[PDB]
């Protein structure tokens, strides 16, 4: 039973780890679908809505065209070098709250590995 | 006697071990083809709730 | 077979709407992302609009915003793109883009052409 | 990622920018050592918190420091398969091989169960030890902790009861065999025996495909002996109650609980108040053992068995002081029968039970041991006693009627006691008890009726 047990865990493993693979395939070519304006407002958007003030705001000069609404809403904004999310930095003092995608598909198995397993097996 | 009937039993609880086995590894290819064509479906649900 | 047929193309003034639809068949429509792509004649592609295969997440280019609305039907196969408030800037063959495998063209439909006058 | 430090010394930091942390809530934080450790809020302030870190700060500057609120409340990925797999305090499968996905993500600080929802059990099990099993009744749904001094043994004792766990069949009037029977363990702090001795019995038991093992080392930090405790009982909670399975659950090393305990005791705010120990102590006591219960329309059940090691002998120690009081029904371990060689050593003189005719020695619980239990009792004490007195008033000196006192102290004992590899049916008991017995002529055995004598005759 220990060794029926192991290898359906090695296997559901392989299933896990392949769907981060194929979301993370994704991020790289997500800047290059169409949608990828409405990805950096809301992200930038829950950085501000929170605790800081806004009183800078950092992501890439070639997302500036996407979040110049913002730049006029909040702040200024000047890189991560990720190209896949922006930091937001408060006035209280240092703070920073990052709400960057990176960090977010990571914890998609910390925070709602149910959804998708339901969806993968049932 | 205890001879006779140790190597009885030890004959027995490798075949046993050995089918398990089978099954085992077939059922692991089990859970992966079922998941594996509502593959696309999982990446649809990851990537609505990551982008807030 | 992966099979794409556009319809509702023609005659619009400017000002007016269409709709044009998408037919789609030879594959698991729901699982796929779909765009609009549109070509004026003599001219370069130009990417229109992007929906998630269920539909939750749409993308639009600045050309297009706010006039046009894409849609899907999973039950009928059917994608559709609603335009509104057509100039003849808009007048091109649209090509229906299915599908999309993530974010690339895959398979391009026949195209149906808009003329915008 | 907040930085800005104002305290950091053991596993208690403070750390300001912040007012969007909740009670009980599971951060993240960074460190110099290079390294992400853990960290719940277990207290919140105007414009810093209180965090306390799942791991021993050995290295933090204060150049770089981070806090990012993963959730709101504090919580652990529970599913219904994760039998067969061990664990660890952080809770991280220690197997190998990818971590379980949940059903339910249970909180981690214990939900209580409801005094309403409980009813009196009253189906027995075999301990494999003849003593528990006659004078205690050792019934699901019920708490007996086992008092262990320090220089005495707690390991060796603890495994018998693990080996020899098991329902009746029908020697109650039922089983509880038709469902499945497994158990349940957590370790707060143990050294190098300990890890593999326990691990080698659990071969004994055939039960390493069907028990979850929480292990807590002493090389694993010294904040997680208080932070275990709580998680491992969730997964009772989930598997007694919502997949109705009779889980025995056993915990052990519940004074390394203890130093874990006082450490937050005196390092924060909060002063000493139980004789130089917290006073917050009840509750760290009381979230513990309360979580256990039969519930009234649930099949399974949720046995705690708690294992103490408790400071010497002393009675005033905060440990065995509060236990007390909480558990219905004890039993005691000393050095009398442990200098004869009898393992277990048992002694009930001093014990105490308080559930013996209560829901149980009746009901679906045997009445052949109903006036056997209240008789051991005053007959076992004839003994010892004595054995005291001799030495003040003589030196050999004992009357014609003394002398049988003392005869049925040293004999019981011996026999009885001595268990340990030897399991004994209620049966099997109550036949050489009344054997014992007979060393007492009729009017010390007026308890006894006239039924019993003649019945294990």
């Amino acid at each position: 039973e220990l060794l029926v047990a192991t290898a359906r865990t090695q296997a559901r493993g392989e299933v896990l780890e392949e769907v981060r693979r194929r979301v993370r395939e994704a991020l790289e070519a997500l800047p290059q679908k169409p949608e990828w304006p409405e990805v950096v407002r809301k992200l930038a958007l829950e950085a501000l809505e929170a605790l800081p003030g806004a009183k800078a705001l950092v992501a890439n000069p070639e997302d500036l065209p996407h979040l110049e609404a913002m730049a006029r809403e909040r702040g200024v904004e000047l890189e991560p070098a990720l190209r896949l999310g922006v930091r937001a930095v408060g006035a209280e003092g240092k703070t920073q709250v990052e709400n960057s995608l990176l960090a977010r598909m990571d914890r998609a198995w910390d925070a709602m590995s149910s959804k998708v397993a339901q969806a993968l097996w049932g | 006697l205890e001879a006779q009937y140790r190597e009885r039993e030890r004959a027995e609880t490798e075949a046993l071990l050995a089918r398990y086995r089978e099954r085992a590894e077939a059922e692991a290819k089990a859970v992966r083809e079922k998941a594996m064509a509502r593959l696309d479906e999982a990446v649809a649900l990851v990537l609505k709730e990551v982008l807030p | 077979e992966v099979q794409l047929l556009e319809s509702g193309g023609g005659l619009v003034q400017p000002g007016g709407s269409l709709r044009l639809s998408c037919a789609a068949s030879g594959f698991t429509f729901s699982t796929y992302m779909m765009s609009w792509v549109r070509q004026a004649p003599g001219k370069g592609l130009e990417w229109v609009s992007s929906i998630e295969g269920s539909g939750s997440k749409t993308y639009y280019a600045d050309s297009v915003k706010g006039r046009f609305t894409i849609s899907r039907d999973n039950s009928k196969n059917t994608l559709y793109l609603q335009m509104n408030s057509l100039r003849a800037e808009d007048t091109a063959v649209y090509y229906c883009a299915k599908r999309d495998s993530s974010f690339g063209f895959d398979y391009w439909g026949q195209g149906t052409l808009v003329t915008v006058s | 990622e907040y930085t800005g430090i104002t305290y950091i010394s053991g596993p208690l930091l403070f750390v300001e920018n912040a007012k969007d942390l909740a009670y009980g809530a599971i951060v993240d934080i960074k460190d110099g050592t290079g390294r992400v450790r853990g960290g719940q809020v277990i207290e919140v302030s105007e414009e810093y918190a209180v965090i306390q870190v799942f791991e021993e700060t050995t290295g933090l500057d204060l150049a770089t420091t981070s806090v990012s609120l993963v959730e709101d409340v504090a919580r652990l990925g529970v599913s219904k398969e994760m039998l067969g797999r061990r664990f660890n305090g952080i809770g991280k499968p220690i197997d190998g091989l990818p971590p379980i996905t949940p059903e339910k993500r249970l909180p981690i600080t214990g939900l209580p169960l409801n005094p309403v929802a409980r009813r009196k059990p009253e189906q027995f099990i075999q301990t494999g030890i003849s003593t528990i099993d006659v004078m205690n009744t050792l019934v699901r749904g019920q708490k007996l902790p086992i008092f262990s001094g320090s220089g005495l043994p707690a390991n060796e004792i603890a495994a018998q009861i693990a080996r020899q766990a098991t329902v009746r069949p029908d020697l109650s009037g039922e089983g509880e065999k038709e469902e499945p029977f497994a158990v349940v363990f957590a370790a707060m702090g143990i050294t190098q025996r300990e890890l593999s001795y326990f691990i080698q019995e659990f071969e004994r038991t055939g039960a390493l495909s069907r028990s979850v093992l929480f292990l807590n080392k002493a090389d694993d930090p010294t904040i997680e002996r208080i932070l275990t405790p709580r998680m491992a009982l969730t997964v009772a909670e989930y598997l007694a109650f919502e997949h109705d399975y009779h889980v025995l659950v056993i915990l052990t090393d519940m004074t390394n609980y203890c130093e874990a305990l006082r450490e937050i005791g005196a390092a924060r705010e909060e002063i000493p108040g139980r004789r130089g120990y917290p006073g917050y102590m009840y509750t760290d006591l009381a979230t513990i053992y309360e979580r256990a219960g039969v519930v009234e329309g649930k099949k399974g059940s949720v046995t705690q068995i708690p294992i103490l090691s408790m400071p010497d002998d002393d009675r005033t120690h905060p440990i065995p002081d509060l236990t007390g009081y909480i558990t219905e029904g004890q039993i005691q371990l000393s050095r009398e029968l442990h200098r004869k060689g009898i393992y277990p050593p048992i002694d009930p003189l001093p014990s105490l039970s308080r559930l013996m005719n209560n829901g149980v020695g009746k009901g679906k619980t045997r009445e052949d041991h109903k006036q056997v239990s209240d008789q051991l009792y005053s007959a076992y004490a004839n003994g010892v006693d004595i054995r005291k007195l001799v030495a003040i008033i003589g030196e050999d000196a004992l009357t014609e009627n003394d002398r049988r006192y003392l005869q049925f102290a040293d004999a019981f004992e011996r026999f009885f006691i001595n268990q340990g590899q030897q399991n004994r049916s209620i049966e099997e008991s109550l036949q050489i008890a009344w054997a014992l017995l007979s060393m007492l002529p009729q009017g010390e055995l007026k308890r006894i009726s006239k039924d019993h004598i003649g019945k294990y005759y």
